[PDB]
């Protein structure tokens, strides 16, 4: 239910953002989170260590996927020189 | 007509014609007349293999028709109960 | 090999042959065009042999090939009576309409004749097919190249015309695609020797008819459905017209001999009277329409609207007469829309760059051959007696009248119309006064090319009008399959 | 053998730095693909709806392993852009075989062949592109849900590692970045979904997860809901990254801005994978009897994209003028087919969508490969328009506008056609291949009784054929405003050839023109095959359509 | 029977509050600081266009069930005929109250008449097989089936044809059928 | 001017002006009163008034063999 709520959160940061990009990574981090949350909680409650290894693939991939687009945002800045959209 | 074999034949020699009309290259110099008995030899070749696959192919459909059938026959017994 | 492989192959060689040869001799244009004129005639001599041949009284399909090495979607080749006639209108067509451009082309004379013999092959294969979905596939396979001879060869219109007539047959040509799809589903195939043996329910049959009507009723076209012919019948090469009006029209008239009378007979006999409303609108419509059209072009493609009209309604008459009148109204079509649009298209147009009728008047006076055989043509449009036109027309006319008197009556109003606007613009262009004061240089009379495409054309409209059991001797036994009904002393015999 | 081949090739590509190596390295990657498809075709000699491998993590199908090998093809014949110099120089005294391989030719080819060209001098571009296929090939294999994402991360990641390896492009980075954020927001959906697979089944296992499927179809106290609600959420995530509508708004920038040849690759390989890991998905879920969970099938989705895709992709197509976008709009409408026959799922519409899966990455290749081939050619073409001259990235992306094709069947007419030939399969036009496509696809919907998507399509399909008829016009009807270099070819300008033998002996010299430059071979003839399989199919469609027939036999063999 | 009154207003409720989400996204996609209130003061109209149209749609078609005393699938083609016109009402030209009109009305019906695939299908769950078989093999169906559909004239005159029609001719015009003879001796 | 050289023609302006506007016309068409009147006369009503006159006299009349003591009538 704590998951639930953080995973809207990460949900209402698209909505609540016209032109921070920056934020989208941001948001897309807690809702990975709220998700690994929920899998965590719920692999206590039903006794199962896989549940525990999926949120450690998870936060693998999370940190893999967080070194990407840092990397492609960089790329994107060098010729840019702004992470603002005009909008 | 559909034989396979010289479907492919010929099919390798549009192949090397349609190339060297997209290459705006001469249809025919002596010299490169080897390639038509080439690209058609490729096509030859293309069309054996293409040959024993149909026959693999039909063994597999008409296996899959019998069990089809037996399947149906043996259901429709079943419901003579 | 089959002789009916033959007449498909024959145009392929043409086409290679015209593709290769600049590697074996700057050939000149004269030596392509010899090679697809040869190939045309060779074309017609090989269908020519097999008329000869031909049987008039046998239901099985006749120089069929058997294949033994059934695939997916395998080419069968046969004839009959009510194909046979067809295949010699688009083989003696053919020669007549690359003739008929021989000068005119000027640029891009390679790409033209390998459309036309391309052209050739095809709406042969639409004849010739034994598969209702071999024929889709032909009927929709001359589309590209069609659109790519309007488009490199038309008039000052021609993308509009090109746009148009290629979206409104694929438009059609999709619903009639669904109802086949939705035949070979219940049949399991759309070989003729056994779907025309399958009896379709009634409400599968009528929601079959529509469909199949919807495509057919554009392609005929009926009127409504007619801006695609009254642009690229105008905007298309002289060759582009004689070949979309002489044989492109017909496919939906051989269409309805395959795909409605022997599969859909409950549909079609109880909807006749849609049928026939229609037919009669466009009939009255495109008369008038016609009589004040200003372009010579397009008045010449408004009139093959009107009798199109007349084939349609005779082939719904479900009476022997009016199913072989259709027929002969069709082919005698053929011959007369290709003269028109030769002495429109291919002689006032070159001549004077433009096909507005405002500026002609008087020709008679300086070009006798060709008022000639333009009245003469114009009287073939009027349906007078002695030409095919006449034969069709009273055959066509008697057979609607026969199976829906309201329906001939108001059809049968052609004969006044037809003279109207046929004798309006002969009486404008070749009489109404001395020659046009618009014509600044004099003009030369038909050259020898004109007279003899012209004087060909002419000879088989009065040849067949004369004795037009040449074609009713092979028709007669075949289209007896296509009637439905029964007499009561006469059916049910033991 | 695709893991050994990344392995070997990164440590290769680790101790060197010379960007000469680019072309090389492409090469070996052509070779280990062949492998990997002669290990796949020693695969396939058994028939099993699924045998899981490896602890049940993976699994492998006779249609996983047909797949396996087409997704290798497809990438040899994209890998060949970046193995092969677009040009050559070809004259017909060193035509024969004996002069191929046994004698050679010495002149100056860096600027006529492109030498140091962008896409001949990334060193690591065909590792990515090795990375990109193991994620595609592990997620046609995968049989766990943990596997499933990690196979489409696998993918995912890698194509917005392509998308951005031209670094120094402005329009790649920005596409680049674009792929990523909204790719990044369907990662989520889709680990959403597979996380509430298991919060409620308390299963990773796909096979799991269709029993307790198979036994909730029956015809209360755990009512199975989540099962639908989930893979709702887990397919709305696949339907973004196969750029179905409404999912679909990021496709026409990305492949827009990225360069042409990256785009081929990006464009054609992910939905190969994502829809053949779909079938099996659909297939298992379908509830055979009508109870309330049919009610709620997450297959409306799939349903409802295709609606849209068919509607979206042909009327925006309209008035696209950049040829990339409009590419983007056809794949759009394209797969509105290939959704509307994965949603019937009957043996007829798993043929169906079996075979336009397949037809459709052969012709939207062979578009790309033209298009790719058109910007090689107007090496020696020059123009004065002031609207070609104010395009970004030309290097990149050579042909950006339709109006650049303007008159091109006058520069080469037999390309042009291909062209044609291939764009008319698009719209559907008998008898090549992509209209016996969409008439398979139309048959099966038209069984099942999907008639108004079966109208719905045939109305679609006119609109879309408007601006592929566009296309043709803009080649055909009208005069080129490209005209040949002056000094290409200006009767004093010729560069020397050197012919030597076996011994480094010098046999003939020869003065050349820009004449005597031409397409190089793997590109026209790639070209004429696939053109001649466009055009030929119904000659040759029995093996390739019983293909088919006996995957979907074997899929649903009760 | 149904309310239309109350099915109607449950329509506008469910297109409203789609209408109601399309006016939120316009809103939050405005480029100046308009504030939360644009919902109903820019926006506005849009949720009440939609609600007003999925509520004619469904207040219409109820009501066409209800005059009617039916249910098929006439009824969604007035209520989209119905729910068209109002679509073209908010532009204020006629020929866009007609064309918008008949397009949703086609439409919705033509949905209606095939059980579009949106939601189910309607499952045979009976043998195929057979279905197909039997609609292959029906060649020949007795007369009276096929009379029963197309009637006797337009030339199909089944045995005893003439008997009936002049049992017809007598009802009809009170005319005994007696043809003369042409010959003299008889 | 298309293709081959024609003969010198006194091409009249009014005369080629007008001839441009009857192919342009389709793009001024408007909805009327008076064209909407016209449009649904000649598509719709007198289309139907022949459909529902041929509907309704189909089948009611045959001639073949006709002698006196008998009817045209069928129905
Ligand atoms: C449907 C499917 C079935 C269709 C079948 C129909 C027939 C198709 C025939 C294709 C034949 C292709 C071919 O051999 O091209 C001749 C082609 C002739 O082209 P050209 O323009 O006259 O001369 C080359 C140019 O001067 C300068 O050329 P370039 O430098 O521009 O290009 C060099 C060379 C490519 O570079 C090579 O050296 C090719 C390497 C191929 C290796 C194959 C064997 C591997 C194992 C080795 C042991 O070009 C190619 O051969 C293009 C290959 C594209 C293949 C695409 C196939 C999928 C589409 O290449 C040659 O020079 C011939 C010598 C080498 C032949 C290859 C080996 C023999 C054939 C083996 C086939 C497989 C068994
Ligand atoms: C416009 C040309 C249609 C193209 C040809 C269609 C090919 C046949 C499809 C006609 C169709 C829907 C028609 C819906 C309205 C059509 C579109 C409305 C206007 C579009 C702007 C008839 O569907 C009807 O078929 C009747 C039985 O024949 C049933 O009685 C009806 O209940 C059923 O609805 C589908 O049924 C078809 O599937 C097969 C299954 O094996 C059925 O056996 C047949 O039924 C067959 O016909
Ligand atoms: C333009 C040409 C038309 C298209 C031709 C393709 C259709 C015909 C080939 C289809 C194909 C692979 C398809 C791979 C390509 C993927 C997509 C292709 C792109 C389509 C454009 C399906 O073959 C598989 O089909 C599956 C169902 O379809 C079956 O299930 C499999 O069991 C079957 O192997 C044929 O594979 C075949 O490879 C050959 C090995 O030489 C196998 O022969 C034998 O195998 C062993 C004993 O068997 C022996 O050890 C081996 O010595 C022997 O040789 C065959 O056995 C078969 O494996
Ligand atoms: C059952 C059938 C009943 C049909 C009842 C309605 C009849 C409508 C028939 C539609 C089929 C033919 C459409 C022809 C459209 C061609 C055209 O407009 O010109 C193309 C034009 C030619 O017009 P142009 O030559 O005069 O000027 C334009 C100049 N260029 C081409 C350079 C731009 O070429 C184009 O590509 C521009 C078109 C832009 C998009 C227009 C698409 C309209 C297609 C509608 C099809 C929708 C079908 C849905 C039903
Ligand atoms: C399109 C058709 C693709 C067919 C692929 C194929 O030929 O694989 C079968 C073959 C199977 O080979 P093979 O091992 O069966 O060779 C014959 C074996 N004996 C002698 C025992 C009969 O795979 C290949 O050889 C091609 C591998 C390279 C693929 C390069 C394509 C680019
Ligand atoms: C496509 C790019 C080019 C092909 C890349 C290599 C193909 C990789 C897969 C493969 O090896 O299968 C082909 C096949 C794999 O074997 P195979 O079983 O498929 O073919 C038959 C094998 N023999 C000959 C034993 C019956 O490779 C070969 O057969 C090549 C044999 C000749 C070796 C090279 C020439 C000799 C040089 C002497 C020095
Ligand atoms: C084949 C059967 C015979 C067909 C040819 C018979 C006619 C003939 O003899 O050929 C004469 C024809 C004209 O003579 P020619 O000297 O070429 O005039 C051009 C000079 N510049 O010379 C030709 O150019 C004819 C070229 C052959 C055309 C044959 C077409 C065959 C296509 C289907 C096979
Ligand atoms: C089936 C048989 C093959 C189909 C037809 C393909 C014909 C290709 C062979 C022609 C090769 C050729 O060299 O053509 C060259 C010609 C223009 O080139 P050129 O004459 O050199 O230009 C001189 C400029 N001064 O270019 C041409 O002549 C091509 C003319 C256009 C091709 C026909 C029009 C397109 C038809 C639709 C194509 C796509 C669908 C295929 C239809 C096939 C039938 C269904
Ligand atoms: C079946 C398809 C039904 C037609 C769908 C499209 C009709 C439509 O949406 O309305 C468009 C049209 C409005 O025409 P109008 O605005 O007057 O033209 C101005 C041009 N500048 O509306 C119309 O013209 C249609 C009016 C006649 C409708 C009779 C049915």
């Amino acid at each position: 239910n704590i998951t639930l709520i953080l995973f809207l959160i990460g949900i209402l940061g698209f909505v609540l953002n016209r032109k921070n990009i920056i934020l989208m990574l941001i948001s897309i981090e807690i809702m990975l989170l709220s998700i690994t949350f929920l899998i965590l909680l719920s692999s206590l409650n039903m006794d199962d260590i896989i549940g525990q290894t999926y949120a450690i693939y998870i936060i693998v991939v999370a940190g893999a996927e967080s070194a990407i687009g840092l990397g492609i945002l960089v790329a994107f800045y060098r010729l840019r020189g702004s992470i603002a959209i005009e909008y | 007509m559909v034989n396979r074999i010289l479907f492919w034949t010929g099919f390798g020699l549009a192949v090397r014609f349609w190339q060297l009309g997209i290459e705006m290259r001469p249809f025919f110099n002596r010299k490169s007349l080897w390639a038509y008995p080439l690209f058609g030899g490729v096509g030859a070749s293309f069309g054996y293999w293409l040959q024993s696959i149909d026959e693999k192919q039909t063994k597999m459909l008409e296996e899959r028709k019998q069990a089809i059938l037996e399947k149906r026959a043996r259901r429709a017994q079943r419901q003579a109960e | 090999m089959s002789l009916l492989y033959v007449l498909l192959i024959i145009p392929i060689i043409g086409i290679f042959l015209i593709s290769t040869i600049d590697s074996f001799y700057f050939f000149n244009v004269s030596y392509y065009k010899k090679i697809a004129l040869i190939t045309t005639i060779l074309n017609l001599i090989v269908s020519l042999i097999i008329y000869i041949l031909f049987d008039f009284s046998n239901n099985q399909f006749q120089f069929i090939q058997e294949n033994l090495d059934l695939s997916f979607y395998d080419i069968y080749l046969g004839v009959d009576g009510v194909s046979i006639y067809f295949v010699l209108l688009t083989t003696i067509i053919m020669p007549i309409a690359l003739v008929s451009n021989w000068n005119s082309i000027t640029n891009n004379i390679k790409s033209y004749l390998i459309i036309m013999l391309l052209l050739e092959t095809l709406l042969l294969a639409v004849f010739l097919v034994l598969d209702v979905l071999l024929f889709y596939i032909f009927f929709e396979s001359i589309l590209p190249p069609l659109f790519i001879l309007i488009g490199l060869f038309g008039s000052s219109n021609k993308v509009r015309a090109s746009f148009y007539i290629f979206l409104y047959t694929l438009l059609g040509s999709l619903f009639l695609l669904l109802s086949i799809l939705t035949m070979s589903s219940i049949v399991g195939t759309t070989y003729f020797d056994v779907l025309l043996k399958s009896s379709f329910e009634y409400t599968t049959q009528l929601f079959l008819f529509f469909g199949i009507f919807i495509a057919f009723a554009v392609k005929t076209p009926v009127w409504g459905l007619n801006s695609w012919l009254l642009r690229a019948h105008v905007e298309s090469p002289l060759g582009g017209s004689i070949v979309l009006a002489a044989i492109v029209l017909k496919l939906s008239l051989y269409g309805v001999f395959r795909l409605i009378l022997p599969i859909l007979p409950q549909a079609s006999l109880n909807l006749t009277y849609i049928v026939y409303a229609i037919g009669a609108i466009t009939v009255l419509y495109a008369s008038f329409s016609t009589l004040r059209t200003v372009d010579v072009k397009e008045l010449i493609a408004y009139s093959s609207v009107a009798h199109a009209a007349i084939y349609l309604m005779g082939v719904f008459s479900n009476t022997i007469q009016g199913l072989e009148g259709a027929i002969l109204l069709g082919l005698a079509h053929g011959f007369v829309s290709s003269g028109l649009f030769i002495c429109a298209g291919g002689i006032l147009y070159d001549r004077t760059g433009t096909r507005l009728i405002y500026f002609f008047r008087g020709l008679t006076q300086i070009m006798p051959l060709f008022s000639l055989f333009f009245f003469i043509l114009c009287l073939g449009n009027a349906g007078t007696p002695l030409t095919l036109n006449f034969v069709g027309e009273f055959m066509s006319l008697y057979g609607t009248l026969e199976r829906l008197p309201i329906a001939g009556m108001l059809a049968s109003t052609s004969i006044i119309f037809s003279a109207a606007y046929s004798i309006y613009m002969y009486n404008r262009i070749a009489f109404g006064g001395s020659v046009s004061l618009y014509f600044i240089d004099c003009f030369r009379d038909l050259t020898k090319r004109e007279f003899f495409i012209l004087f060909t054309l002419v000879s088989f409209t009065v040849i067949l009008g004369i004795y037009p059991s040449f074609v009713l001797d092979g028709l007669h036994y075949n289209i007896s399959s296509v009637v439905y009904g029964i007499e009561p002393n006469a059916s049910y015999l033991t | 053998m695709i893991m050994i081949s990344i392995l070997s090739l990164l440590l290769s590509t680790s101790v060197t730095l010379r960007r000469d190596m680019s072309i090389l390295f492409n090469r070996i990657s052509i070779i280990a693909l062949a492998y990997c498809i002669l290990h796949d075709t020693m695969s396939l000699s058994f028939i099993s709806k699924g045998i899981g491998l490896h602890g049940g993590l993976l699994h492998i199908t006779n249609l996983t392993q047909i797949f396996h090998i087409f997704i290798f093809i497809i990438s040899i014949l994209i890998l060949q852009l970046t193995s092969f110099y677009p040009r050559k120089v070809w004259i017909p005294e060193y035509s024969s075989l004996k002069d191929i391989f046994f004698n050679k030719i010495l002149y100056y080819r860096t600027k006529i062949i492109n030498k140091m060209g962008e896409h001949m001098k990334i060193i690591e571009y065909p590792l990515i592109l090795l990375f990109v296929i193991s994620g595609a090939v592990f997620l046609i294999s995968t049989n766990d849900l943990v596997s499933i994402f990690l196979s489409i991360e696998l993918q995912s990641y890698g194509l917005y590692l392509l998308s951005t390896i031209y670094r120094n492009s402005e329009l790649s980075t920005t596409g680049g970045l674009i792929y990523f954020l909204l790719g990044g927001l369907s990662s989520c959906f889709i680990l959403l979904g597979t996380s509430l697979l298991y919060v409620n089944s308390g299963t990773t296992s796909l096979d799991g997860l269709y029993i307790l499927n198979s036994i909730s179809d029956v015809n209360s106290w755990y009512k199975p809901y989540y099962l639908n609600f989930s893979l709702l959420i887990f397919s709305i995530g696949f339907l973004f990254k196969v750029s179905a509508a409404p999912f679909h708004f990021w496709s026409p920038d990305v492949y827009d801005a990225i360069p042409t040849i990256v785009t081929t690759f990006v464009a054609i390989i992910a939905k190969i994978s994502i829809f053949i890991f779909l079938l099996e998905l659909v297939y298992y879920t379908n509830s055979n009897a009508n109870s309330y969970l049919s009610e709620f099938s997450w297959t409306y989705a799939l349903l409802i994209s295709s609606l849209l895709s068919l509607i979206i992709g042909t009327v925006v197509g309209l008035t696209q003028f950049r040829i990339k976008r409009l590419l983007a709009y056809s794949t759009i409408s394209h797969v509105g087919f290939i959704l509307l026959a994965l949603s019937v799922s009957s043996i007829e519409s798993t043929q169906a969508f079996i075979f336009y899966l397949i037809q459709y990455s052969i012709s939207n290749l062979n578009a790309f490969f033209i298009l790719i081939t058109i910007g090689f050619s107007l090496y020696g073409y020059v123009t004065n328009n002031k609207e070609y001259k104010s395009l970004l990235d030309k290097n990149n992306s050579p042909i950006q506008l339709i109006s650049q094709l303007k008159g091109y069947f006058y520069i080469n007419p037999l390309l042009s056609l291909s062209l044609a030939i291939t764009i008319f399969s698009f719209v559907g036009v008998p008898p090549l291949v992509g209209f016996f496509a969409k008439q398979m696809v139309l048959s099966a919907a038209l069984d099942n009784g999907y008639i108004f998507l079966s109208l719905i399509a045939i109305i679609t399909s006119v609109i879309g054929a408007v601006y592929y008829l566009n296309v043709i016009k803009e080649i055909f009807f009208y005069s080129p405003e490209h005209e040949v270099n002056p000094v290409l070819n200006e009767s004093d300008s010729n560069f020397s050839l050197r012919i030597l033998n076996e011994k480094n002996v010098l046999i003939r010299s020869v003065l050349l023109k820009g004449r005597n430059i031409f397409i190089s071979s793997p590109f026209s003839i790639t070209i004429s095959i696939i053109t001649n399989v466009i055009l030929l199919f119904i000659f040759m469609n029995k093996e390739w359509l019983s293909m088919g027939t006996i995957l979907v036999q074997i899929l649903f063999s009760a | 029977p149904k309310d239309a009154v109350h099915l109607g207003l449950k329509g506008a409720a469910v297109v409203g509050g789609i209408g109601l989400l399309f006016a939120a996204v316009r809103t939050s996609l405005a480029r100046k600081n308009v504030g939360p209130w644009a919902i109903f003061t820019r926006n506005g109209k849009l949720a009440a266009t939609f609600a007003a149209v999925g509520g004619a749609y469904d207040f219409t078609r109820a009501a066409a069930a209800n005059l009617r005393e039916k249910e098929d699938w006439v009824n969604n083609g007035i209520g989209g005929l119905f729910a068209g016109a109002t679509m073209g009402l908010t532009t204020g030209r006629i020929p866009r109250v007609l064309g918008f009109a008949a397009l949703t009305g086609v439409v919705l019906a033509t949905a209606e008449y095939a059980g579009s695939g949106l939601r189910g299908v309607f499952k045979r769950d009976v043998d195929e097989y057979e279905r197909k078989e039997f609609l292959r093999k029906n060649r020949r169906r007795p007369i009276e089936e096929t009379l029963a559909e197309i009637g006797e004239g337009r030339g199909i005159k089944p045995p005893g044809y003439y008997e009936r029609r002049a049992q017809r001719l007598k009802e009809k015009y009170g005319v005994d059928i007696n043809p003369v003879c042409a010959d003299p001796d008889q | 001017m298309a293709g081959l050289q024609h003969y010198k023609i006194a091409m009249d302006p009014a005369l080629v002006r007008l001839g441009s506007m009857i192919s342009n016309r389709y793009k001024y068409f408007r909805w009327t009163k008076r064209t909407a009147l016209v449009s649904f006369m000649y598509v719709v009503v007198v289309p139907s008034t022949i459909g529902y006159l041929a509907y309704k006299t189909d089948g009611l009349w045959d001639l073949r063999a006709k002698r006196r003591g008998d009817l045209i009538s069928e129905r």
